[PDB]
């Protein structure tokens, strides 16, 4: 499937630079794009991202594993917008951030695999009619 | 100055091929889905295809699949249409238009290549009719996988001119359109409201949707409005 693998590279790319701190045509615009607005939520939602990540308690790789349950159940009001989709990344590169600080570097791998899982799993519908990252681009375009 | 410009128009032999072009100016062609909206003489908008930014997603009507070829070249700020197998009913003014990222409101339109060679899922009443200063309605008609699904766009066409957005996303007017013009969607339907009717309201007024089921773009029949 295409679009796992392409939104994988995306996300996993994105959330590894940020927690290095240095930047690394269709996945290269939509990560160009990733990069402004997801930079953009971290500074504005920093302090309401803080206090998720202290009621998550992310300490370890079985804290990962389990990072898709809150995930699923924000999900659950029915409601599906850009928005909604580039917060939760945003928020993986906060939990990436935290995790580099913390020595577990190896976990931000499998926290981008959860986070493009939950994504494609239950929203495969809604960014195929979108029209996937050409549209999360066109969406974002200022 | 933001402005398309299509080319390459003129006459066809039935069977015959032709390639429009689609010149774009004054923005970042590469961030924006675009797309072809043909008008035979004297009849309705309709729409034919389209395309993403980077070319991964493309669609067409039903009436142009297997002979119509989309395609667009970002550094040259071009789209083209590659028309195979031309059919007398493919006579028409074909139109270049910009899609809004955020709302898909067709917001930038070219003036027209005219093509010539030699049924609409959303409804409008044909004509509507009022004297100045009264108040008219004109209705769209659609259904769950269109209008029940997705909001809906009013366009604006003068006499003579290329369409303009007149309304987006149910009932957001552009800058440049009046407050006398709103908008309103309700289940499977939507009306534009023309209050204090002036002389140049006198124009034809077309409503568009995305619709799921057909994975198509779906203009309504057009509203003939003049001012007695």
């Amino acid at each position: 499937d295409d679009l796992y693998r392409q939104s994988l590279e995306i996300i996993s790319r994105y959330l590894r630079e940020q927690a290095t701190g240095s930047k690394d045509a269709a996945g290269r615009r939509a990560l160009e794009t990733l990069r402004r607005v997801g930079d953009g939520v971290q500074r504005n939602h920093e302090t309401a991202f803080q206090g998720m990540l202290r009621k998550l308690d992310i300490k370890n790789e079985d804290d990962v594993k389990s990072l898709s349950r809150v995930m699923i159940h924000v999900f659950s009001d029915g409601v599906t917008n850009w928005g909604r989709i580039v917060t939760l990344i945003s928020f993986g590169a906060f939990v990436a951030k935290h995790l580099k600080t913390i020595n577990q570097e190896s976990c931000i791998e499998p926290l981008a695999e959860s986070i493009t899982d939950v994504l494609v799993r239950t929203k495969r519908d809604w960014l195929v009619k979108q029209r996937g990252w050409d549209g999360f681009v066109e969406f974002f375009h200022v | 100055q933001v402005t398309l410009k299509e080319s390459g128009g003129g006459l066809v032999k039935p069977g015959g091929s032709l390639r429009l072009s689609c010149a774009a100016s004054g923005f970042t062609f590469s961030s924006y889905s675009m797309n072809w909206v043909r008008q035979a003489p004297g009849k309705g908008l309709e729409w034919v295809s389209s395309i993403s930014s980077s070319s991964s997603y493309i669609y067409y009507a039903d009436s142009v699949k297997g002979r119509f070829t989309i395609s667009r070249d970002n550094a040259k700020n071009s789209l083209y249409l590659q028309m195979n197998s031309l059919r007398a009913e493919d006579t028409a003014v074909y139109y270049c238009a910009r899609q809004v990222g955020a709302t898909w409101a067709f917001d930038i339109w070219g003036q027209g290549t005219l093509v010539t060679v030699s049924q609409s899922v959303l409804t409008q009443p044909p004509s509507a009719s009022g004297t100045p200063g009264q108040r008219v309605t004109i209705s769209c008609s659609g259904s769950s996988s269109n209008i029940g699904s997705n909001t809906v766009n009013w366009y604006q066409q003068l006499p003579g001119t290329a369409p303009k957005l007149l309304i987006y996303s149910n009932n957001q007017r552009p800058s440049g359109v009046p407050d006398r013009f709103s908008g309103s969607k309700s289940g499977t339907s939507a009306s534009l409201a023309i209050s204090g009717l002036q002389s140049e309201d006198e124009a034809d007024y077309y409503c568009a949707a995305w619709d799921d089921s057909l994975n198509a773009w779906v203009f309504g029949g057009g509203t003939k409005l003049t001012v007695l």
